[PDB]
């Protein structure tokens, strides 16, 4: 289902760090979901942003 | 002996990503791995055995 994944690198990441990634469904493009994510460390500093184009599940429209 | 068993066994180091230096994990709590990966079975099973053996020790030693 995942069709297109990009990833912006803001700041660097040490070993043994606790990353806090928030995931948001923000939009559509002709039946593909726009995921926008944002990853922070312990110090609440922006580390990762990016976009993800994800397919709808296999769909059948049936008209009454 | 487990650090030994990592290199002794063909493909252990990739299963054991975050090592097994349990000395540093206890003596300095900041270096400790996550609570999601410790519960994974290849690293959980033997460490739970260790705890049982440990309880046997602290029994036997205080009795003399």
């Amino acid at each position: 289902r995942v069709r297109g994944y990009t990833c912006q690198f803001v700041d660097m990441v040490l070993p043994n760090t606790a990353l806090k990634t928030s995931i948001q469904h923000v939009g559509m493009i002709n039946g593909r979901k726009l995921i926008k994510f944002e990853t922070r460390n312990e110090d609440d500093v922006v580390v990762l942003t990016g976009e993800a184009e994800i397919e709808q599940p296999v769909t059948t429209f049936v008209f009454t | 002996t487990l650090s030994e068993l990592i290199r002794t066994t063909l493909d252990a180091e990739k299963v054991f990503t975050q090592g097994l230096n349990i000395l540093e994990w206890l003596e300095n709590p900041s270096n400790t791995p996550d609570k999601d990966y410790l519960l994974s079975i290849p690293i959980s099973c033997p460490l739970i055995g260790v705890i049982q053996l440990a309880h046997y020790v602290v029994t036997a030693k205080l009795l003399g």
